RNA sequence: UAAUAAUGGUAUGUACUAUGAGUAUGUAUGUAGGUUGAAAACCCUACCCGCUUAGGAUUGCUUAGCAGUCCUUCCCGGCA
């Protein structure tokens, strides 16, 4: 008896903290990208000759 | 031109302000968070609570504010419930004020505080055309 | 414009309003009205519920499911009682947009909706300098 | 200067600090809020409770220095309790200082810690002429 | 297939209270079956969903950068 009321009174800090703050540190990072183009000319010099 | 207070009870849930100069006004915000699975997918539900209280004496009988004359004072009580999706949060900030102006037409500007009720009175929708 | 919202019960206490090109969103206020004796002089007494209530389907999860069906449909509510005497609705009135510039900063502007409260926040009462 | 302490057990209504170096000593400070009602005014009460700890082994035996006395340590409380309304702290104040005088000439500087008590002693009141 | 139960739970509405979301209550316990009883159906079967175990997928391919998944097992949970 003396067990399960331990019990009774700390798994509502259990709750107060495991799922809570499991799923705080879930709520982070993602996928995401950025791109750009570009029709930039390189030039390579030819002598006239 | 507005007096701030400042908070009471700092709690992970609560948070509880109230004016230095007027302790009888206060403004208290509790929220409790669910995770739930509605369409057998799981949802971000919060549930942020609100209470504004004011004690405000103002009976103050006709052409009487003249003197050392105290009335008893009066409860006005404001409670505001808000819960959704989190991740629908934009338009659920969306929905929300519709829900100021629908009160605000009714009742800010309408005639609801009194008591009475007006049918006809335009309600409107989150959605436009 | 955002599309009107007609009423479909209409009471002497509840009036529910509905978008008749969607009726599952809806707005019912409710209005409760009792006597309450207080500084020898009864006072008239109302406690005005509004209940907005708007149904948005699903996150939409990406692709997969995209082609012709709907994850079941949420559940958004916005719930406000106003309580008070009804001789001074002036300061209600004037509470109430205090309430809802109150409200604006933990979640219009704070992050309050996501779940997370901000004990650093600038809220200030009804009354002014 | 001295030695500062740093909290270790915050609480809305419960804050303990005590020192690093000497954990024994602590300083604690309980604050209970509640609103009492008066003749035709409501009142916000609020009790202050201050509890301030020292744990010290108190006499040397006569003058001499040495390792094999380690006589048993003892402790040394000093409770301080505060009563009164929100408001009247501008004269709340003023009484605090004037208890501060008042047991002053009776314990700091008379033989009150001994035991002894001293009819004659400078007593006066927050009041002045 | 399954009964005794401790059925201390959860969610959703009701009346009171409320400077409280506290009190009590109805309803249901992911989807359907067997089953007395305590019909708030205890429990087992089957199907979905989310954990966990440690294994894998062409592991390379690509005149573009892929891809934020998939399958099995351990696996506990979505009424006790």
């Amino acid at each position: 008896s003396l067990w399960l009321s331990f019990r009774y009174e700390i798994m509502p800090l259990y709750y107060q903290s495991q799922d809570v703050l499991d799923v705080i540190a879930n709520s982070t990072s993602e996928f995401m990208t950025s791109r750009d183009f570009v029709a930039k000319a390189i030039n390579i010099g030819i002598p006239l000759e | 031109a507005n007096k701030p207070m400042q908070p009471i009870t700092s709690t992970a849930n609560k948070i509880v302000w109230s004016d230095p100069t007027r302790l009888s006004t206060t403004f208290s915000a509790s929220l409790l968070r669910q995770r739930v699975k509605v369409g057998i997918a799981e949802l971000n539900n919060v549930s942020g609570q609100y209470v504004s209280v004011y004690k405000r004496p103002a009976p103050k009988p006709e052409g009487c504010a003249d003197a050392c004359v105290i009335m008893p004072n009066e409860n006005q009580s404001i409670r505001t419930v808000i819960s959704g999706s989190a991740e629908n949060l934009a338009t659920l900030k969306a929905e929300w004020e519709t829900h100021k102006r629908n009160v605000d037409t009714l009742f800010a500007s309408g005639n609801a505080g009194l008591g009475f009720l007006d049918p006809t009175a335009a309600i409107v929708s989150s959605d436009t055309t």
